[PDB]
Formats: structure tokens, sequence, C-alpha cells
């Protein structure tokens, strides 16, 4: 009566939502409108419809609504929680370190990966004290307003030079940061031209870019 | 404003379903799979937001999202051992270990579901097909067709050999060498100069240790 | 109580590693293992000859052993960190401390 | 005559992803081959031969310029106008003065 029933009830529950999905792209057809600038409000309700409904995807009605009201709020509520922990790590965290911290504090109603990303993607466009950021590598980071990587490329340089050359795990221990970011810092520095690379089994060493001095 | 009404009707529909079958999406694995499979054919994502109905109502999101954090932790606590690459099997035993021998049962299937969502976070997690199963990757690193292939060869024994590579792949020594060089450079393999016929290259992600996972956490 | 670490069970742990990061990880394990091996069997000193041949560096059955030269590198790391005082201009016998 | 201090610099052996840098790297890599077959007056060699060789292999001192990468430096020298060929798969070549 359970082993069974549960299945029956499911499809019923599903037919129902199936209906929900049909007349929601329909509501997307009922947006022929042409322009787009200062935020609107008819749409606001539509999104919260789709979020509640797991069809959360104006993946084609983007220029018909941004992200979300809930996500805008969540972003704010995030900027509060993340200030401190950002600070104690040099103003930069990995998205997944965040996902880990934020979700580890709450025992329940945890954030979905997308919630977090969505929340963060509009952090910037809310003049908030911290910013999302993506690297060449596709690695996603949260960093403080105050803090700025390109000022950090200057000091990476010295520390490299003081040490001759460093790999990322090496640099990681010296600045005391995460291997993933040390790597990105050294890679950024190589980008801007302060660093050059020595790749081999020994590992991927970064040396100061001498090709630009001595010639 | 149309569906607005029909929506809180659906809440009720779900809420009623919820109280009658919450525990079933815990006691029963094929049940969650069944559930999630159905949502898909429609075009709804029960894991896309903890602020979705299925989530709040069915506790499915907090199931998966907590699972995700747990996948992240064990992969971290073992990165040092296996360079950030781990079999979905080892990964499954450790997740259970962490979850206590007082129930909460999880399946390889769940692990995947969770991993595929952790990709939303950007670069880090990947799933890689080896042999029958998968390798779960948690530190971003390359994964050529060429690297993967050699991963496959190492499945059975936990190690691989320049000879073994050339013999099946028909490569020339150079192609084998760089591949192996990449793996050593990324922490994914370890040179061994005391095996019988030549240098063996062991990948700790294959190779069944597992013995106690302590202190590095 | 005293556990053999996974590494001891792992063949290439017996080969100085070409990757500089892994080598740092290997040697670090190797320092730890010698320290707690000596603690367990209450040994504050021993010669390299015995060291070479004791279970510490010789896994009979994994059929792998830490080659003398390498074992000299670990010894040196242990000295570098404080935990070892050579008793010998010849580096032939050594005292290991937990301080 | 001298080895270029670039030859005593391990990054010199890894093709550099940076656009300003690679240019610098290749200018020196190209001029260095130009001074080499000058001390040991051979003009005719192929891929794998120049490779055992000191100019492209720093043997008793760590690293060796990878495969595709020596091609790159060889191309730069033919479009410079100092190299010719032997076979039409790739391989052998000649350096001028």
């Amino acid at each position: 009566k359970n082993i069974s029933e549960a299945f029956e009830d499911l499809s019923k529950l599903m037919i129902k939502a199936k209906e929900m999905v049909e007349l929601s792209k329909s509501i997307a057809n009922k947006i022929k409108d042409k322009q787009g600038d200062i935020t609107e409000d008819e749409t606001i309700r539509f999104k919260s419809y789709l979020l509640s409904m797991g069809i959360a995807n104006p993946v084609t009605r983007e220029t018909y609504g941004s992200g979300t009201q809930y996500h805008m709020q969540l972003a704010k509520q995030l900027a509060g929680i993340l200030q401190v922990p950002l600070e104690e790590r040099g103003g930069i965290m990995s998205l997944t370190e965040v996902y880990c911290l934020v979700n580890r504090a709450r025992g329940m109603e945890l954030l979905s990966p997308e919630d977090l990303v969505n929340a963060c993607k509009m952090l910037e466009a809310l003049k908030l004290p911290l910013r999302l950021r993506v690297f060449d590598s596709g690695v996603m980071v949260i960093e403080l307003q105050s803090h700025k990587e390109e000022e950090m490329v200057a000091s990476a340089l010295e520390t490299v030079s003081e040490k001759g050359s460093l790999t990322s795990e090496e640099f990681a221990k010296l600045v005391g940061m995460s291997v993933l970011l040390a790597k990105e810092r050294l890679l950024l520095a190589e980008k801007m031209g302060h660093l050059c690379r020595d790749d081999s089994v020994e590992g991927l060493r970064f040396y100061p870019n001498l090709f630009m001095t001595q010639s | 404003a149309q569906m607005s009404k029909q929506l809180d009707m659906f809440k009720t529909n779900l809420e009623e379903f919820a109280s009658k079958h919450k525990q079933e999406i815990r006691k029963n694995p094929e049940f969650r799979v069944q559930f999630q499979d159905m949502c898909a054919t429609i075009g709804v994502d029960p894991l896309a937001s903890g602020k979705g109905f299925w989530s709040e109502m069915l506790g499915v999101g907090d199931f998966y999202y907590e699972l995700g954090v747990q996948i992240i932790e064990v992969c971290l606590a073992l990165k040092h051992r296996n360079g950030g690459l781990i079999t979905l099997e080892e990964l499954h035993q450790q997740v259970l270990k962490g979850r206590g021998k007082f129930a909460q049962d999880v399946s390889q299937d769940d692990l995947i579901r969770a991993i595929k969502k952790l990709k939303a976070l950007g670069t880090g997690f990947g799933i890689i097909p080896v042999g029958g199963t998968y390798l779960i990757q948690s530190v971003p690193a390359e994964l050529n067709m060429d690297h993967t292939v050699v991963l496959q060869l190492a499945e059975k024994n936990g190690y691989v050999t320049v000879s073994e590579i050339k013999a099946s792949l028909k490569w020339e020594t150079e192609r084998a060498r760089q591949v192996l060089e990449h793996l050593l450079k990324e922490g994914l393999a370890w040179l061994d100069l005391q095996a019988p016929g030549e240098a063996h290259y062991w990948l700790p992600a294959l190779f069944t240790d597992l013995y106690s996972q302590e202190i590095t956490a | 109580s005293f556990e053999w670490p996974w590494q001891y069970r792992f063949p290439p742990f017996f080969t100085l590693q070409p990757n500089v990061d892994t080598r740092q990880k290997q040697l670090a394990a190797w320092c730890s293992l010698v320290l707690s091996f000596c603690r367990l069997h209450k040994q504050s000193s021993m010669t390299v000859m015995e060291a070479q041949e004791s279970p510490l560096f010789n896994n009979v059955k994994l059929q792998r052993k830490l080659p003398v030269e390498s074992i000299q590198i670990v010894l040196e790391e242990l000295r570098k960190k404080g935990n070892l005082e050579w008793l010998d201009k010849s580096k032939s016998s050594f005292l290991i401390m937990w301080r």
C-alpha cells in the first residue's frame, strides 16, 4: 500500500506540474515587447513563478527579465556573511570554498550551487563590497571590493625573486594561500608579463621574466 | 496573474504528497531516481534551487546540497593522496563512512547527481569515464583523450608502463613520455624504479589503499 | 595504536620522486614515519646499516626498499629540522630526538 | 664563443604562452642556432639529431626543448631565410651564413 501507492501518487503529482510547465512558456510567448533598460515589475512575478517551479529558465527570456528577487536578496545577505572570512584570507575565496562555508554554517535550507552563483553574478551590479570574478581557467572566485589582484602581481614578483623561482605549492605556503589561487596569481602575473614559466616533470615553476631584462 | 492561483494549488498538491511520502525519498533509492527522472522529461529541475517547491517540500535539495558539501570535503581530505582524482567507488565508501553507520543510505547515482551540480560552481569538478565506472576529478587539471586513454590502461593494475602503453596504443616513445610526464607533473602518478622489467607509474587513485582517512582535514 | 601509513603500503613511496611537490610530500611523510617508528620501539639512536635493513625502510613483501642514498636525504631532512644529531664525522650512526 | 645566458635559464626551454615573451624567446632561440653551426661547421642535420645536441638539449643540466617547439624555432629560421629542406614529411635541413 506504500511500495505501490507512492508511484501512483507521483505521476498524478506530475501530470499536475506538467500542466504547470505548459502554460509558462505560453506566458513567455505573451512577451512580444521590443525594448530593454530600467528594471520592470510584471516580470518580477513571472520569475518567482519559474523558481518555485524548477523551470527557472528565461534562458531565452533573459532580455525579458534579469535573474531573481530571491537571488538579489540572497546576494545582499551573502555580502554580510562573507566580509569577515574574505578578510582573513587576503580578500579572495574560491566559489567552492564559499559554497562550503556558507552551506556549512546552515544545517538546512542549504544553498544550491546555482543559487550561490546566481546570487553572486549580481553582487557587482548591486554596488556591494565584494565581487564575483572568473579566470581564464574558468575558475570562479569571490573577492573583496577593497582588494585588487593586479596590485598583488607586484608582490608575487618580489617573493618569487626573493626565492629564485617558485611553483604554485611553494608560493602557496609562502603567502599562505590556497594552491588554486596561488596558481592563478602566478598565472595572472605571467599574463601581465612579470613572470615566465619553466614546465617539466619537476613541476610548473614560475621564474621572474628575464626575457624583458638583459635581452 | 493567471497561474498565480494554480501555483498555490500546486503547493497543496505537493504538500499533500509530501507528508504522505517524505520518508520514501530516503528509505527508497529507485524512488528518488524515479522522481528525478520524471521531472526531467517535463523540464523541471528539482535541484536547481533550494528555493524551489520540490526542494522545500520534499527535502530533496537539502539532501543533495549537503551531499555536495560532503563530496567536497572527502575529496579535499584525500587530495594529498591522489592528486585530486578519485574513483567513484572509493568516493562512495568514504561518503558512507562519514555519514555514520546509523543509516542514511546513498548510492553512486546520488553522488553523480550531486557532482553534476557542483559543476555549476565553475572549474573544479569533472566526471571521467574509465573502464566500467568513473573517476571523479576535484582539482582542475587536463585530461586529453591521450591522458584518459592511459588512465584506462592503469585501471586493472593501478599502474602503467611505457611498454604497456606502446603495446596497446601503438604510440612512439615520445607520446607515451609526455603523457606520463603530465601525470607526474600534476601529482596524479608516482614513479616506481624497483618493479620487474622497467619503470612503473602508479596512480594512487587506482591502486586500493583506503586505510583510515585522518588528520589531513 | 601505531599505524603504518598508506604510503608505506605504496610501492613508489620507495623511490625519490621526480616531481618536486610530490617529493616534498614524500619526504615529509618519510620524516614522520621514522620519528614515530623510533618512538614506538623506544629507540633514541641507531646506525644507518641497521636502519637500511629494519622494517622502517625495507618492505619485505611489498618487495621494495628505500635505497641508501634516499634514506640519506630523509635523515638529512630530519637533521635539518632538529630531530637528528649525527654521532659521527662519517655520518654512520645517528641520534634521533623528539625535540 | 659564449653560450647565451638564456641557455642557462630553464624557462628558455619551455615555449612561453605570453605573446611579448615568446617573441623575445624566439628571437634569441633563432640567433643562438645561428651562432652554433658556426663553432662546429655542420649544416646538414634532421629533427632527432639536433636534439641529442647541446644547442637543443641541456643534458648534463636538466631540460630539453620539446618536439613541436623545435619545429616552431626551425620555421622562424626558414621564414628568416637561413633554412632549407631535404624531405617532404618534415625532418632534415640546412643552415646558411
